[PDB]
RNA sequence: GUGUAAGUGCACAAGGGAGCUUGACUGCGAGACGGACAUGUCGAGCAGGGACGAAAGUCGGGACUAGUGAUCCGGCACCUCU
RNA sequence: CUACAACUUGGUAUUGGUGCUCGAUACGGUUUGUGUAGGAUAGGUGGGAGACUGUGAAGCUCACACGCCAGUGUGGGUGGAGUCGUUGUUGAAAUACCACUCUGAUCGUAUUGGGCCUCUAACCUCGGACCGUAUAUCCGGUUCAGGGACAGUGCCUGGUGGGU
RNA sequence: CCGGUGCUGGAAGGUUAAGAGGACCCGUUAACUCCCUUUGGGGGUGAAGCGGAGAAUUUAAGCCCCAGUAAACGGCGGUGGUA
RNA sequence: ACAGGCGUAGUCGAUGGACAACGGGUUGAUAUUCCCGUACCCGUGUAUGUGCGUCCAUGAUGAAUCAGCGGUACUAACCAUCCUGCAUGGGACCUUCGUUGGUAGUAGUCAAGCGAUGG
RNA sequence: UUUGAAGAAUGAGCCUGCGAGUCAGGGACAUGUCGCGAGGUUAACCCGGGUGGGGUAGCCGCAGCGAAAGCGAGUCUGAAUAGGGCGUAUCCACACAAGAGUGUGUGGUGUAGUGGUGUGUUCUGGACCCGAAGCGGAGUGAUCUACCCAUGGCCAGGGUGAAGCGCGGGUAAGACCGCGUGGAGGCCCGAACCCACUUAGGUUGAAGACUGAGGGGAUGAGCUGUGGGUAGGGGUGAAAGGCCAA
RNA sequence: GAGCCCGGUACGUGAAAACCCGACGUCUGUCUUGAUGGUGUUCCCGAGUAGCAGCGGGCCCGUGGAAUCUGCUGUGAAUCUG
RNA sequence: GUCAACCGAGCGUUGAUCCGAGGAUGUCCGAAUGGGGAAACCCGGCACGAGUGAUGUCGUGUCACCAGGCGCUGAAUAUAUAGGCGUCUGGGGGGAACGCGGGGAAGUGAAACAUCUCAGUACCCGUAGGAAGAGAAAACAAAAUGUGAUUCCGUGAGUAGUGGCGAGCGAAAGCGGAGGAUGGCUAAACCGUAUGCAUGUGAUACCGGGUAGGGGUUGUGUGUGCGGGGUUGUGGGACCUAUCUU
């Protein structure tokens, strides 16, 4: 799902990048772990 | 199994057909899928049944 | 002897041979036979367009009687239908 | 005979990461083009009379490829001032420059699937320890130890099926 | 006695579902093109979009296939001559 | 799916465990139940008497300080092995651990009697 | 009920009561009867203390032919006035045609439906009445019986004599052999107890499975009490299609 | 076998209290910081929804060329020139 | 009171018996609810009274579970939560028919039978109310310059259709009636406010302009709540922006 990350992920981005990501990986490795956040605005 | 925690989705009821055309009496449950929530930033979890649908909504919070 | 059972016929030939040909038609059909009904059977004659024949005329398959399967459902072609 | 239970196969959802290994097309593309009229293995249409050159061209020696080993290309070395043209061939020009590409082995960018080795966070554990708890081989939670995107389950699907 | 039917093991091939795939074709009409008549209908072509039927290709178990197994279910012969 | 199925803690459930009474007499009908004689088992109150304990006291004890010395071993060093350096083993320094003179059987704890829902 | 039964085919002891073509629907067809008549009639509903009044929505007649577009006393098929099919109430008169059966026209004549209700059939309803073995759904039962679980009880009397142990013989030591002790066993005989093999009786029984004589087991895979569990396509079964309240 | 015997009948009358219907009030909410008809543009108009696909249910409609409605499973939009 | 009298005792003009309304008492069981239990019978805790020399005993209240509020505490463990404690308000069960939503037969008919019928019936589950359900067009309709929420009744109609095109099943549009409320309220765009969570050029920033301050009506976001405002099809509404103003 859309999203930015927050802190640094190896093989994805710097910080605020807005990267497209399977569901599956954002809701259970980035978002529960708060390296990234949804996009609103 | 067939009732979701969340929305309340349950299973509905029809027929089998065959090729000769038998129909007998079926059911077709939800997916249902056992999930641990985690209601509140504080981070208790715990184990509750949610259609995928409900995860698809984001409703059930699995952080 | 008549393609093929048996029968009724056929030498006037319906039996044998040759020439041309596609009526093994289209729209019909007075009148009948047989029949519980459904089936089935014969049919002169009229029109179109043809075959053969000098012509008269004959030809809506085969000497005749077996060679077949209702309805439903579906396929194909055409129609100035919806 | 027709069904169904149960068992079983695959797809898909739950369901994620990184790496290797394969297949398709797209883009910068190399690349492959043997009638014969011949300097001669013309892909045609083009803007098409002058271009590459010293970001070192003719003449030679190497590597590889194919090889119709005809010979061509790339890479490097050698050399240091050339090939070329309507050159005359022709439907069709030059292999003098530039503007997509067609018969073909390739590459770097995409996408897309197939398989494999892994990882942990989904999910699972009738493995341990704590807590609710005074009493609890229930249950739930926390945590450690393991599995692990498999399994189980939903939907779809093919088999077996006198078990009914 | 492993020929038959079961069971166990193995896939080198043949066949094979769903799912992926969507060539090709068809319906509709923006646009044009022919008419044929006069107080606009009658023929053809037909982009995109939206639909309908959909082919090649890919794909598991099973079956076919290859073996083993009878204290598995089962089976275990005739004819002629000759001292 | 629902109706419901199981089941923990509990709580019931004798056919079992624990638990104090015998002989005689009597009525028209009851009797280890009533009466007679002699028992035993749980409680309650009063009075009396020994004889313990708190308050009082006496015992029983034992914990902790500083300071006095040897072995672990912060770390630098020595010996020896291993491949300038290296890891190992071993002696000791610092802290630390252990022994003992003052302290602190003084403050401390206990000593009637009941006593578990626990062992 | 039968081809046929006085009966040796069926049923009926007797009497008195009771016991079998009914109802609904503007249902369908036919036929009476009544009203109106090229028209007839209302349904729901509204208003009347009634059985009365209103209510035009519909329905049936009033034109047919054709699959239909459609045309229409015609229409369909068909190239066809060229025949056929269906339709133009029916009759009468007059013509013109034909004697392949009669037709084609011109005048008259003029066409009858519909709504109540009776009756007979009929449709859908249990449909003239009576009569199964069985099939589904929901419940009730293991106080009988089958097996299991917990906890108790019972088995007179008499035999036989395993292992083990001891002593003695024997041997290098044993094996082994005698004598004792011992008291085993789905052991033996036999009452209670549990069965049910034979026979006789009973057979409108004393009894909806018994009685009398005999018979089997009888320390065990025994019998029995109390309490409990398993439920119908299910249970339980040392297996007989047995048992699960005659 | 009763209009004139009795209970009654036609017809009149009757509620302390409770309850039920009304009505008028206290009471409450509410508008008055208000109203009208005009001009050209950005934003909003109900989302895991509609639609689509697979398997079903039900509609006169028994899967049929099968619309409208609906259950489960996947996928999944636009806000009015929608 | 009566069967249903026979007595025996008594009441009533100071109004009995009798009839209506409202109160009081109301053992035990039963949803049964302090705990248990083989319903109607066993054993209690707490508080306050009575009684006894004291124990025994008696009377009156109260003590189930779950759900939802409020308050206190906050395990493993840190945030915290699960849980625990206290206190308030509900629920539980019964009932003939009618309602709504789910699950769902078979006998039967088809002269057999499986699609189909029976029949969404019987039955079952969950829930009501005095009725329920439905209801205010993402409707019909067909070019009529047409109707205008829902429900129910009659027709349309045994029709169009549908069906092993078998047995059978079977609409709607339209039209006539009953009743009428062609009924109401919201969500969003925008404003204001309050707050949670992030931060903050932390100043030239946010009030409607002109003037003067100020470094926060926060400055910015985002989420939520509350109050305005907006309820529509010829589109409507916010945002604007004139004119008119009880």
């Amino acid at each position: 799902m859309k999203l930015i990350l927050t802190a640094e992920v190896e093989h994805l981005g710097a910080a605020g990048d807005t990267v497209e990501v399977k569901d599956g990986y954002g809701r259970n490795y980035l978002l529960p772990r708060g390296l990234a956040i949804v996009a609103s605005r | 199994a067939a009732v979701c925690d969340i929305c309340g989705k349950g299973p509905g009821f029809g027929k089998s057909v065959s090729h000769s055309h038998r129909r007998t009496s079926r059911r077709w449950n939800p997916n249902i899928q056992p999930v641990r929530a985690v209601t509140r930033p504080g981070g208790n979890k715990q184990r509750i049944n949610a259609c995928t649908s409900c995860i698809k909504a984001g409703k059930v919070s699995r952080a």
